[PDB]
């Protein structure tokens, strides 16, 4: 029944640069019994610290956080390029939702790049269009298709993926799912996308049938 | 040393029954108190049941009320979790945790874990098994920007469990874009993986897509054309 | 009530409390000692652990 | 002074599935006395549980709720057709927000149509647009008036009718007021509806004068 | 069995007085404490005023502070709540509510109602009561989309309480839409009533529509062209 | 840690009718020790009372709240010209966001003029248009840019002004600054304000090259 | 009378360090507790520092911690704050502000603060003290609307503090837009100062605009044409 609820929802630094978690223990008060994770997102969780004071065994002695009464905080001394993980609080009943720790980087421009079914998808009994963007920062951005000049919504599945640790970009791809009945009535296929760091919203048309 | 070996899961129809195992070894099982734990795909981990050192009292969560039974075998030395007319919304990965227990006078177990195990992943969904469709996806004239390009393929109706996808043998990576599989309706599982590989390039050396799909044994490789 | 001046936010300096000592305190004495004390039966008083 | 705060805002589920609901005091415990009512829309509130534990002589045994501290969860053991109504929670001295408790059904495609004003109404000195959604699902939506094929909003009103038991789907409808003389010197008036079930937001466009 | 009656109420001009009654049959009023609570229209509800087994305490609410006043009548089986300087946003409809007690040693309330008796609604505004204007709803080519069609009618400048309409003296439904009506400027209330009715239809049958008006009983019917 | 949200943000009433202030905590009490600061927006915060109950002596006899625990509320017996100041909430460690009390007038028609770059801010390499909207009225409105007969937004800058004494009204501006390549490519700007007391959006172009 | 007056800031540059004075005139400057308040340009004020009366104790915030330090000098009369490493955001208003005390069986202070000083501007930048530069902006045919127009002056790279700006040596006024300055791009501040006064009227009187620059004493006057 209990909630515990986690802020900020996700928090960006540069990799040496500390922060704080402050998660809210929502009903009363835990009275120290807590615990904290880390996960990355390709194995297990582990733990970091319990009883909301001590530390665990093999925990690098930079992860050392307080909290008592409904606020309970987590101090991090200094940051390490290990970060990209979701941090966990641990209440007996609960569990949080979890924190995003994010490494920093100067703002990319998109490249977007719209692919058209191939003739193989266009014997199946399905069409589908896909715009990927490519080389992109921060993740935010709002993808936009025009069909027949006419904006739509409501039945595009739009996918996210993880940043790269080499370079520290992500790639967010979209696809339109639609019978063949619909696909030959439009001529003119076009992905806009915008972002907050682009002078201007990116549009690409596209024209059926190919050349 | 000491770890939690996770057994059963798998496809599932909805409403069915089904048994997880927790088979434990480095430490003393009886005397530690053992929870289970669960993970939707890519949403926040929650707590599911928990467990006395004997077995005789259980703490089964609200969402999970009536439909599991877990048991606690002290001389078998595992931990079982059974579960009963399975609801779609419980497609996840198990874990099981152990609660650290002081020990001393009063066992006193203190409400944290401490060693997660290698848990294992549950789907209910009421399709079946079929083999994926794959299709090239090369840019062709004027959608292709600049020297540099990006090629890859997209698997479609792939209803088994996540697919593994390489190129050429896996003998370059050239930043490989993983993007893990998105639920569509009538639940199939498409993904579709693409590396940023120049267009300028393709003539010289074969290039080659492996689909490894280990569930039914379909590998299926693919031939990329430029058109 | 000395709320207002002792408590500061973000944590206090630390005030202690002792958790054990051996023997019954003879009236009017005090135990500073800091040194690590142990509960279980392993050795201790020297090895943090 | 105590604010009573409902979790969700709102939750709909199948007729047969149960559900549960928690309310959060803002500080402190008052020794359990809370209540829980159930307001059908066109009657007044009846009361279901008192003190957070034990329920009134009465009402079915199906309504089980129980919480301590700052939380109060009341647990519904099934569903059934009566649950078309607001519960609200009752401390002392506040009141909750409440939560409707929705009837689940499938995705509905609305229909639109817009009606004019007539003679009588254009001699009276003001003119009154009405467009009128139809047989809708679910409860969101979003209407917007193309006024010289141009988007402007401010002066227009919204009304949606309650859900109706025979079909669990409903009516909504909007009027856009203005006077005569502004009303003559624009020509075109359009009227679209956004849905996150359709999947082209439909506009249906109108000309002035009739024939 | 046990009920209250709500007596009093209507349309008062801003600043002015009124009094509400609450008379309470089918129990022992001396015994219970009793309660008001407000409900503005399509909004919560809100604690308004309490009072004693005799009325020695009061309990206004800050909303109300020292605008309304609560009485106890005991002798003669009444609740009585008087305001002044009552102000516009204060709209709504009153529930005289009791509250529940054990009865034993010590009385002991519990701060939970069990009965909720009939609302009475009242009504500030500058306006005055006007008679409605209705006028047709019916398709005309072009407009109506389909065999299927819906007409109605639209009433205006119509301040007094709620009104009911009507088609065809009630002899049909075809899928009624009640649309409650809305508060416009210069305090004036909207309703627009539409049946479905396919409009190849007119013609063999009379399509007419009454608006009762109850306040001012403004009886008015009329009758629909298909243009 | 504790955060105190002052409700609502903008508190606009007629010089002459009463107002109220009410400030929501987030957790726990503080034994009723609360302060409320006026603050114009020139000078200095200035404590109005103390410990929520007690007036400071100096404070007009009009100023006097009070509340108990959870929430905190301050009324306002009569109205004086002097409210043109932020409210904030001073708590054991933290202070509000505050909020505004502005002095209610009727709704006002904006005027808008736009101002091209001179030929000096032509050389220079780098050229700004400058939107100003006189006397307007409440403190909401829009602006965008039409640059070549297309919305574009994210490159411009706004700025508002305070509340004037002698005529209760504002100017607003808007500062789109542009490359000079950039500027010659496209020909014709617009800019439209967008106001719900407008009977229809004011529309204003340019066209480059004067006369 | 009470007062502090606040001494030291200005401009310096990203990671130095800089230091400020409050002197006390009119009371006791030996029981009661200190406090430092700071506001930042357009936005809220928050707590930074606390210090008790013998001034062992000191209180800061998190975002101030590690590099502000706060003393209290009773003997000299002075509340003391040092700081290091000032970060950009760091750029506002510092207040010296008192802590009220009962002075009774015991100190007891309540935090709640009574008279506070006038502050001081501390600003941290990356950019260099640069003369403004001045241009005319007076409406020309087609573009002044009616008989009344705008005429004004923008200053431009003009990083110092607030600039004042006057219009032919003070002798007409007729309604002033002071437009605050705002910061762009390359840590800068801009103002644009207009004076609105009818178009059929220059041509026999001049209209000019100076600008008194304070911090470098770089006062500048410019006239202005009807282009
Ligand atoms: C806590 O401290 C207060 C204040 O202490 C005062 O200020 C300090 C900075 C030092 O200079 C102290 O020496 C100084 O007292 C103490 O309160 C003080 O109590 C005394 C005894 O009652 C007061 O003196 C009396 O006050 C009035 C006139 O003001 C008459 O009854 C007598 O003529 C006599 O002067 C003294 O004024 C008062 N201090 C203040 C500032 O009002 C207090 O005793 C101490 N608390 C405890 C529990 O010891």
């Amino acid at each position: 029944e209990i909630v515990m609820t986690q802020s900020p929802g996700t928090l960006s630094l540069s990799p040496g640069e500390r922060a704080t978690l402050s998660c809210r223990a929502s009903q009363s008060d835990s009275s120290n019994s807590l615990a904290w994770y880390q996960q990355e997102p390709g194995q297990a969780p582990r733990l970091l610290i319990h009883d909301a004071s001590s530390r665990a065994t093999g925990i690098p002695d930079r992860f050392s956080g307080s909290g008592s009464g409904t606020d309970f905080t987590l101090i991090i001394s200094r940051l390490e390029p290990e970060d990209f993980a979701v941090y966990y609080c641990q209440l007996y009943g609960s569990f949080g939702q979890g924190t995003r720790l994010e490494i920093k980087r100067t703002v990319a421009a998109p490249s977007v790049f719209i692919f058209p079914p191939s003739d193989e998808q266009l014997k199946s009994g399905t069409a589908s269009v896909v715009c990927l963007l490519n080389n992109f920062y921060p993740r935010e951005a709002k993808v936009q298709w025009k069909v027949d000049n006419a904006l739509q919504s409501g039945n595009s599945q739009e996918s996210v993926t993880e940043q790269d640790s080499k370079d520290s970009t992500y790639s967010l791809s979209s696809t339109l799912t639609l019978s063949k009945a619909d696909y030959e009535k439009h001529k003119v296929y076009a992905c806009e996308v915008t972002h907050q760091g682009l002078s201007s919203p990116v549009t690409k048309s596209f024209n059926r049938g190919e050349c | 040393e000491v770890q939690l070996v996770e057994s059963g899961g798998g496809l599932v129809q909805p409403g069915g029954s089904l048994r997880l195992s927790c088979a434990a070894s480095g430490f003393t099982f009886s005397g530690y108190w053992m929870h289970w734990v669960r993970q939707a795909p890519g949403k926040g981990l929650v707590w599911v049941s928990r467990v006395n050192r004997d077995g005789s009292d259980a703490d089964y969560a609200d969402s999970v009320k009536g439909r599991f039974t877990i048991s606690k075998d002290n001389a078998k030395n595992t931990l079982f979790l059974q579960m009963n007319s399975l609801r779609t919304e419980d497609t996840a990965v198990y874990y099981c945790v152990r609660e650290a227990t002081t020990f001393g006078v009063i066992i006193m177990p203190e409400w944290y874990f401490d060693l997660w195990g290698r848990g294992t992943l549950v789907t209910v969904s009421s399709a079946s098994t079929k083999g994926p469709s794959v299709f090239p996806l090369a840019p062709s004239s004027k959608s292709t920007s600049g020297g540099t390009a990006a090629l890859g393929c997209l698997v479609k109706d792939y209803f088994p469990e996540p697919v593994t996808v390489s190129w050429n043998s896996g003998a370059l990576t050239s930043g490989v874009h993983t993007f893990p599989a998105v639920l569509q309706s009538s639940g199939l599982y498409s993904l579709s993986s693409v590396v940023t590989v120049p267009s300028s390039s393709l003539g010289t050396q074969t290039y080659i897509c492996n689909v490894n799909h280990k569930p039914s044994n379909t590998k299926v490789d693919k031939r990329v054309e430029p058109k | 009530n000395s709320n207002n001046l002792d408590s500061k936010v973000g944590g206090n300096y630390n005030y202690l409390y002792r958790l054990f000592r051996k023997s019954n305190l003879k009236p009017f004495e005090r135990d500073i000692s800091t040194e690590i004390y142990q509960a279980g039966s392993t050795p201790c008083n020297g090895v943090e652990g």
